C-alpha cells in the first residue's frame, strides 16, 4: 500500500486499485487503511459509497540521487516566481517603501 | 397615522401596535379605525412572530374584534393567514379590500400596494415549508385555477421578490433557496453609489463658493 | 413601460403614435433600435421565471410565430450575455440554468475598485480646495 | 451664468412601479365545479 | 455573413443537435454541403449527430498596493 | 390570596411570579396542619410543580421532589404522576408523556388548570419530539417520522409545515415521495447589516453637513 | 539538564563591545575574538545583557593549538559581581564570521564556570549579512543525521535583538540622524513585508546552491537535510480549490469592509473642508470690516 501510494502518486485512490496491488478481496482493504492509519503511515479519510480513499501526507522515506533533480528544479521554479513578485513588487511601490 | 399615511408601513406597525392600549387621541379618529389601521399594518410588515404576539393576542384587539364589521374582515384575514388558512385567504383579501381599504383615507391610496404584497406574503408562506409542491395542488388550495396562479405569480419571480421557478413543462413549482450574502451585497453596493452621488454633488457645489 | 413589459406590440404602438415628437428630439434613429431589446428583456423575464419551458409557451407568451423564429432568437439571445440558458431540441424546453452566485468571483474586486477609485480621487480634490484657505488663514 | 440660448425651452402647442391594477379577478368558476 | 452568425449562435446553444436539423436551421439546401460547412468550424460528425463541446490589472496585488501608494502620497 | 394569584397568573402564562406565588402559598400551608391542610398543600404542589414544568428547569423539578419534608409526607400518587410528567417532558418523548397521562389520568384532568395546560404542553412536547428525532437526519422519511412518533402522515406534515413557517428547524419539507432535507442554520453575518446602517448613518451626516454649509453659500 | 535553549535576546551593549574589541586589539583577517556574554539564564529565554574583552590567542594552524587565560575569567567574575551579583556567566561569544572546527572543543573549557550549557553567540562584527548579524548555538548531543554515533554539536535558536529602558534611551539617542521617525504606519508595514520577501528569496538561493553542491559530491548526502525539504513541498499548498473558494470569499468581505472605512474618511474630510472655508469667509469678512 505505501509502495503504490508512493508510485501512483495522486492523493485520492480506490478500492479495486488496492485490491490488486495487494491481493486482498475488496472488502478487506478498508481493515487494510485502518491498520495504515492507526499506525501512523498515512493521514487519510477513507469513502465507502464511492469507493475514492483520500490521501494526505505520507510516511517520509530516504531520498535518493535522482530524486535531488526534481526537488532542485522545482526550488528553482518557486524561488524565480518569488524573485519576479518581489521585483514586481518593489517597482510598483517604490514611492512609499521609505 | 402620518407615517401610515405615506406608504411606509415599517414605523406605523410600531407605533400603532403601542398605541392601541394607550389612545387618547379620539380628535383624530374613532378607536375602531386606529385599531383597524393597527391590524393592517401588523399583517402587511410583521413575521410570523410578531403576529403571535401583538396583533392575534391583544387583548385590546380581542375586546374590539366584535364591535366592527371591518375589523372582523381584517381580524378573520390575519387569522386565515396565521392559521394556514390557504383556502378562503383570497376571497377574505377581497373583502377586506372592499370594506377596509377603499372607504378610508390613508389606505385608499394604497389599495394597490397592500392587495399586491398581501399575495407576496401567502405565497412566500406556502412555499418557505415546500421545496416541490406542484401547480395543480398550489391551484387546488388557493381555489384558483392553474393558468391565473402561473399568471400571477409570474410578476413575483422577475423582480426577485419570491423565492421559486415555475417549471411549466410538468407544472413543478421548485424552490430557489438565496444566499443572503449576495442581496445584502447588492443593497449595499446600491447604497453606497447613491452616498457617493449625493456626496460628490455636494462638494461639487460647495468648492466653487 | 412597453419595454419592462417587453411586448412588441405596445411598443410599436407607442413608435408609431410618437414618431413626430421623438424625430423632433433627434432620437427616433436611436429609438427604433431599442425594439432588439424589447426581445431581449423579454426572453428575459420568460427566462427568469421558467425553469423549463415548453417553446409553444414560449411563442406565445412572446406574442411571436412558429417555433423556429423563437429558438432563432433564443439561440442568439443565449450567447449574446443574458439568458444563461441551454436549448434542447428533444421536446422543445430550454431547460436554462441556476445563477452563479455573484459573490464567489472577482466581480466584487472590480465594482469596489471602482468605488475606492472613485472615492479616493474625491477625497484628494477635496484636500486640494481645502488647502487654499490655510494660507488665506 | 450662461442663459443656454443653443437649447431652447421645448414648447407644447414613496413611489415605484405598481403601475397597473389586478381588478376583481375572483374566478369562481373554480368554485362552479 | 448569416450562416456564420447563425453558426456563433449554434455553437454555445444547442448540445448534441442532429445534423438533419441541421441541414434547415442554417438555412442550407443539401446535406454535403452542411457537412462541409460543419467540418469547417471543426464540428465532430459522429453519427450525424453534431457534439460542438468546446491583461487589465493583478488582483489583489496591484489594487492593495495602489490604494496604499493614493493614501500615503497625498498623507 | 397567594394560590389565587397564582392560579390567575397561570392564566397568563407567566409562571416565574406564579412559581413565587405558589411556594409561598405551600411554606403556609405546610406551617399550620389543620383537616384541610394537606389537601390544600398537595394540590399547591401540583400548582408550582405545573408552572415550574413550561419554562424547562427539570433539575430544580428534580431538587423540589428530593426535598426531604415535601417528600417525607407531602409525598403522593398525584406528585408522583407529575414528576412522571416531568422526566416525559425532560427525555423528550411524547409517547412517555402520553402514557403517563393515560395512567395517572385522575391526578391531573382533575384541576381543570392542570388539564388546561397540559394540552399545551402536549404541544409543546409534540414540537420537541419532532425537533430530536430530526437531529440526527439530512433526508429523512416520513414514514418513518411518524412511525416513531406514533402520528399520522397528514398531521405529521401539518406539524412540520407549522414549526418551519415558525424557524424552529431550518429544514424544508419536499413532496417527492415524503423527504424531509433538513439545512443548517444560515449564516446572515452581521458585518453587512453594520455596514447598512452605517450608510444610514452617514447618508444623514451628510444632508447635515450640507446645511450647515448654507450658510457658506 | 536544563533545556533553556528556545529564545536568545541580546542587549546592545554585549555587541556593542563585540565592535569595540575587534577594533581595538586591530584584529586582522582571519583572526577571530572571543569573550564572555554575561547575562541573565535559568528562564526559557536566554538573555545576554553584558560582555567584557578575553585574551583569546590562537595560530592558523592545528585546531588544538587554542590558548585561553583560565584566571581572567574568575578575575572578571569577581569584579563584575561586586559591581552587579545580577550578571552571572552564560557562555562566550566570538567574532565570526562564521563558526569554526574549535567551538566545539572551547565550548567544554566554559562548561565549569558556566551553570547551564554554555552560549555560543556569533557576531558579524565586520558586517557582511544583511539580517541580524547574532545567532546562538547551543551545543547539545543529539543521534548522528547519517546514522551514526551520537554528536554532541551546536543547535540553533531564534535570536532577537532586544533592549531594557537602559540601553532603548541610548540606541535611540545615538541613531537619532538615520531613523525615519515619521515613516507613517502602513508604509513601514508594507516595507517590512517587503523585506521579508527578499528574506524568503535569498534563503531559496542559498537552498538551492547548496542542493547544487550537494548533486555534484563536493558535499555528503545528509538524509535529514532530503527530508526537511521534502516535508516543505508536502506543505506546499495548491491553489491555482475549495480554499480557493474561502479566500476568496474572505477578500472580498475585506475588500468591503475598506471601502466602507474609505467612505468614512472621505465624509471626514469633507466636513474638514466645509469648517475651514467657514473659517476662511470668517477671516475675510473680519479683515474686510475692520479695515473699513
Amino acid at each position: 500500500l505505501i509502495e503504490t501510494v508512493f508510485v501512483k502518486n495522486i492523493r485520492m485512490l480506490s478500492f479495486e486499485d488496492i485490491s490488486k496491488a495487494t491481493h486482498l478481496p475488496k472488502d478487506n482493504v478498508e481493515h487494510l487503511v485502518m491498520r495504515a492509519i492507526s499506525l501512523g503511515l498515512l493521514k487519510g479519510s477513507i469513502d465507502q459509497v464511492n469507493e475514492l480513499v483520500t490521501i494526505s501526507w505520507v510516511q517520509p522515506r530516504i531520498i535518493s540521487g535522482d530524486q535531488i533533480t526534481k526537488m532542485k528544479d522545482r526550488l528553482v521554479e518557486w524561488n524565480d516566481q518569488v524573485e519576479k513578485l518581489g521585483k514586481k513588487m518593489e517597482a510598483r511601490g517604490q514611492s512609499i517603501w521609505v | 397615522i402620518h407615517c401610515l399615511a405615506v406608504r411606509n408601513f415599517k414605523e406605523a406597525a410600531k407605533l400603532l401596535v403601542d398605541s392601541l392600549a394607550t389612545f387618547t387621541s379620539i380628535e383624530l379618529t374613532s378607536y375602531e379605525s386606529i385599531a383597524t389601521y393597527a391590524s393592517v399594518t401588523g399583517l402587511f410588515t410583521l413575521e410570523r412572530t410578531d403576529l403571535k404576539s401583538k396583533v392575534i393576542d391583544s387583548p385590546e384587539l380581542l375586546s374590539l374584534i366584535s364591535t366592527t364589521a371591518a375589523l372582523q374582515s381584517i381580524s378573520s384575514l390575519t387569522i386565515s393567514l396565521y392559521a394556514s388558512d390557504y383556502a378562503s385567504y383570497f376571497p377574505y383579501l377581497l373583502e377586506t379590500y372592499a370594506n377596509v381599504l377603499i372607504p378610508c383615507k390613508y389606505l385608499n391610496r394604497h389599495a394597490d400596494f397592500f392587495v399586491r404584497e398581501m399575495r407576496r406574503k401567502v405565497y412566500a408562506q406556502l412555499l418557505e415549508s415546500y421545496k416541490t409542491l406542484s401547480l395543480k395542488s398550489m391551484a387546488s388550495a388557493f381555489g384558483v385555477s392553474v393558468a391565473f396562479l402561473d399568471n400571477d405569480l409570474g410578476k413575483f419571480i422577475p423582480n426577485k421578490q419570491l423565492n421559486c421557478v415555475i417549471d411549466r413543462v410538468n407544472g413543478i413549482v421548485e424552490t430557489n433557496r438565496p444566499d443572503n450574502k449576495n442581496a445584502q451585497y447588492h443593497l449595499l453596493v446600491k447604497q453606497g453609489d447613491g452616498l457617493l452621488t449625493k456626496l460628490q454633488k455636494y462638494g461639487a457645489a460647495v468648492r466653487l463658493t | 413601460k412597453a419595454v419592462k413589459l417587453g411586448d412588441l406590440k405596445k411598443f410599436t404602438s407607442t413608435i408609431t403614435k410618437y414618431k413626430q415628437l421623438l424625430l423632433k428630439d433627434d432620437t427616433y434613429q436611436l429609438c427604433v433600435r431599442l425594439r432588439s431589446n424589447v426581445i431581449k428583456t423579454g426572453i428575459r423575464i420568460i427566462s427568469l421565471t421558467y425553469k423549463k419551458i415548453s417553446l409553444r409557451d414560449i411563442c406565445l407568451k412572446l406574442n411571436l410565430d412558429s417555433e423556429q423564429t423563437v429558438e432563432y432568437m433564443v439561440s442568439r439571445a443565449i450567447r449574446d450575455g443574458v439568458i444563461e440558458a441551454k436549448i434542447n431540441h428533444e421536446d422543445g424546453f430550454i431547460e436554462t440554468t441556476e445563477l452563479l452566485n455573484i459573490y464567489d468571483s472577482e466581480d466584487p474586486q472590480q465594482v469596489f475598485d471602482e468605488r475606492i477609485k472613485f472615492a479616493n480621487q474625491l477625497h484628494d480634490e477635496y484636500l486640494v480646495s481645502m488647502r487654499y484657505p490655510e494660507d488665506k488663514k | 451664468d450662461d442663459e443656454f440660448e443653443d437649447f431652447p425651452i421645448d414648447t407644447w402647442a414613496e413611489n415605484w412601479d405598481d403601475v397597473e391594477v389586478d381588478d376583481d379577478f375572483t374566478n369562481e368558476l373554480k368554485a362552479e365545479l | 455573413a448569416i450562416r456564420d452568425e447563425i453558426a456563433k449562435n449554434t455553437e454555445l446553444s444547442y448540445d448534441f443537435l442532429p445534423l438533419s436539423n441541421i441541414k434547415a436551421l442554417l438555412f442550407f439546401n443539401n446535406e454535403k454541403e452542411t457537412e462541409k460547412f460543419a467540418l469547417e468550424r471543426n464540428w465532430p460528425i459522429v453519427n450525424s449527430k453534431v457534439y460542438f463541446n468546446n491583461d487589465q490589472k493583478t488582483n489583489i496585488i496591484e489594487k492593495a498596493m495602489d490604494y496604499a501608494i493614493s493614501i500615503e502620497n497625498i498623507v | 390570596l397567594d394560590l389565587m394569584s397564582g392560579i390567575l397568573h397561570c392564566e397568563d402564562k407567566d409562571y416565574k411570579t406564579a412559581f413565587s406565588y405558589f411556594f409561598e402559598s405551600f411554606e403556609s400551608y405546610h406551617n399550620l396542619t389543620t383537616h384541610n391542610s394537606y389537601e390544600k398543600a398537595c394540590q399547591v404542589l401540583k400548582y408550582m410543580l405545573l408552572s415550574k414544568i413550561m419554562l424547562n428547569l427539570i433539575d430544580d423539578v428534580k431538587n423540589i421532589l428530593n426535598a426531604k419534608y415535601t417528600k417525607e409526607t407531602y409525598q403522593s400518587r398525584g406528585i408522583d404522576a407529575m414528576k412522571a410528567v416531568a422526566e416525559a417532558y425532560n427525555n423528550r418523548s411524547l409517547l412517555d408523556f402520553n402514557t403517563a397521562l393515560k395512567q395517572y389520568e385522575k391526578e391531573l384532568m382533575g384541576d381543570e388548570l392542570t388539564r388546561s395546560h397540559f394540552n399545551a404542553l402536549y404541544d409543546t412536547l409534540l414540537e420537541s419530539n419532532l425537533c430530536k428525532i430530526i437531529e440526527p437526519f439530512e433526508c429523512v422519511e416520513i414514514s418513518h417520522i411518524s412511525k416513531i412518533i406514533g402520528l399520522d402522515t397528514q398531521q405529521v406534515e401539518g406539524k412540520l409545515s407549522q414549526m418551519i413557517l415558525d424557524k424552529i428547524f431550518y429544514g424544508v419539507l419536499d413532496q417527492g415521495n415524503g423527504w424531509l432535507y433538513v439545512y443548517e442554520t444560515p449564516n446572515q453575518d452581521a458585518t453587512y447589516d453594520s455596514a447598512l446602517e452605517l450608510v444610514g448613518q452617514l447618508n444623514k451626516v451628510v444632508d447635515q453637513l450640507f446645511e450647515k454649509a448654507s450658510v457658506l453659500y | 539538564m536544563s533545556l533553556q535553549h528556545e529564545k536568545v535576546t541580546i542587549a546592545p551593549l554585549v555587541l556593542l563591545s563585540a565592535l569595540d574589541h575587534y577594533e581595538r586589539t586591530q584584529t586582522k583577517e582571519n583572526k577571530r575574538c572571543v569573550g564572555v556574554i554575561l547575562g541573565d539564564a535559568n528562564s526559557s529565554t536566554i538573555r545576554v545583557t553584558n560582555s567584557f574583552a578575553l585574551p583569546f590567542e590562537e595560530d592558523e594552524k592545528n585546531s588544538d593549538v587554542w590558548f585561553l587565560d583560565h584566571n581572567y575569567i574568575e578575575n572578571m567574575n569577581e569584579m563584575c559581581k561586586k559591581i552587579n551579583a545580577k550578571e552571572k556567566l552564560i557562555g562566550w561569544y566570538h567574532s565570526g564570521p562564521k563558526l569554526r572546527a574549535s567551538d566545539l572543543k572551547i565550548n567544554e573549557l566554559f562548561k565549569k564556570y558556566t551553570q547551564n550549557n554554555p552560549l555560543l553567540l556569533i557576531v558579524d562584527v565586520k558586517q557582511q549579512g544583511v539580517g541580524l548579524p547574532t545567532d546562538a548555538y547551543v551545543a547539545i548531543e543529539q543521534v548522528k543525521d547519517d546514522g551514526t554515533s551520537t554528536e554532541k554539536t551546536f543547535l540553533h535558536l531564534p535570536c532577537t535583538i532586544e533592549a531594557e529602558e537602559a540601553e532603548e534611551i541610548g540606541v535611540e539617542h545615538l541613531l537619532r540622524d538615520v531613523r525615519d521617525q515619521a515613516a507613517g504606519g502602513l508604509s513601514i508595514r508594507l516595507t517590512n513585508q517587503l523585506k521579508s520577501l527578499k528574506g524568503l528569496q535569498s534563503k531559496l538561493k542559498d537552498v538551492v546552491e547548496y542542493l547544487d553542491k550537494v548533486i555534484n559530491k563536493e558535499l555528503p548526502i545528509n538524509h535529514t537535510i532530503l527530508g526537511k525539504l521534502q516535508d516543505v513541498f508536502n506543505l506546499l499548498p495548491n491553489l491555482g480549490n475549495n480554499l480557493q473558494k474561502a479566500l476568496t470569499v474572505k477578500t472580498n468581505d475585506e475588500l468591503m469592509v475598506i471601502y466602507i472605512s474609505n467612505l468614512v474618511r472621505s465624509i471626514i474630510a469633507f466636513d474638514d473642508l466645509i469648517e475651514n472655508k467657514i473659517q476662511n469667509k470668517k477671516i475675510q469678512e473680519q479683515r474686510v470690516k475692520d479695515k473699513q
